[PDB]
């Protein structure tokens, strides 16, 4: 049985596949998808970058898409500024 | 509050669970470090000196503590380590996770 | 010309030696790569080349278009993947102290 | 024995831990670091944006060093960008 902690990571794949999973390769995010993730899953301070400034910046290889790596950024980025914010 | 606004919150109450306990409130020693993993970490973790050279390993300024900065990388490395063990051996065709870290 | 300047030469060289063969020749159809997989990754991914749906597998993860060729931007990926999956075996179980690499991917 | 391709991979892992391997966290390259790296590794076009501008971009957690899998961003980086300029 996992740990609440645990259950918190797994969930991370999970929020990321509820995109990633809608078209094309199973593991990448499309700029139009990431502009939906972020207006779900991200709070008001990470999404008034603007979703394309985050997609360039996240798309690291320049291949059209986030994979799960390059999400992984992503989720760094707002949890190092969510424990600033709190 | 998303789905992943919770499971940040998450990592950040737990680590502050144990950073509070002892000296520098924002940060986690080794002993700290080591009662998360031996609870928090039971199954994605599965040697002692290991857990103490993990910690070392992400103890980025090498003061000997765990600040969340450094703890958020072993987040992320553990979330990695999950799904590749879901997409072990994959053979496809297409998408199909078998059971991460700790199960199956 | 530097260490790494010369090691992401290789890569683009290597990549482009096969890409040119068929097809667009900035890219590896699933034919380039599997060839590319088998040689120049014979050791990296020895247990994956046991299996091709495995390594097609590969390819379609890697597909990041899903246009089934590989382009340059995407083939980089999989070099990362692979040197992060070498360095990570360095260190599998290690206990220090000190800095210590096992031997990496296909090694050992 | 490695391939051409599998011991530039490798040598990638050993370009890296020379300068992680300075001081400190052995996967940890510092600010001051990380300029030695682009002076001594990086061609001219990727030099310019800056070592600090870099820095600040690599450094994703804000801890304080650019760990393997942040160097492995600015290889890729370095790798796309030598492509476009190759073709
Ligand atoms: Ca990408
Ligand atoms: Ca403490
Ligand atoms: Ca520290
Ligand atoms: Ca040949
Ligand atoms: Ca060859
Ligand atoms: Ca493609
Ligand atoms: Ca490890
Ligand atoms: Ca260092
Ligand atoms: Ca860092
Ligand atoms: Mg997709
Ligand atoms: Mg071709
Ligand atoms: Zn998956
Ligand atoms: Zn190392």
């Amino acid at each position: 049985m996992l740990t609440e902690l645990e259950k918190a990571l797994n969930s991370i794949i999970d929020v990321y596949h509820k995109y990633s999973l809608i078209k094309g390769n199973f593991h990448a995010v499309y700029r139009d998808d990431l502009k939906k993730l972020l207006e779900t899953e991200s709070p008001q301070y990470i999404r008034k970058k603007g979703a394309d400034v985050w997609f360039k910046e996240l798309d690291i290889n320049t291949d059209g898409a986030v994979n799960f790596q390059e999400f992984l950024i992503l989720v760094i980025k707002m949890g190092v500024a969510a424990h600033k914010k709190s | 509050m998303s789905q992943l606004e919770r499971n940040i919150e998450t990592i950040i109450n737990t680590f502050h669970q144990y950073s509070v306990k002892l000296g520098h409130p924002d940060t986690l020693n080794q002993g700290e470090f080591k009662e998360l993993v031996r609870k928090d970490l039971q199954n994605f973790l599965k040697n002692e000196k290991v857990i103490e050279h993990i910690m070392e390993d992400l103890d980025t300024n090498a003061d000997k503590q765990l600040s969340f900065e450094e703890f958020i990388m072993l987040m992320a490395r553990l979330t990695w380590a999950s799904h590749e063990k879901m997409h072990e051996g994959d053979e496809g065709p297409g998408h199909h996770h078998k059971p991460g870290l700790g199960e199956g």
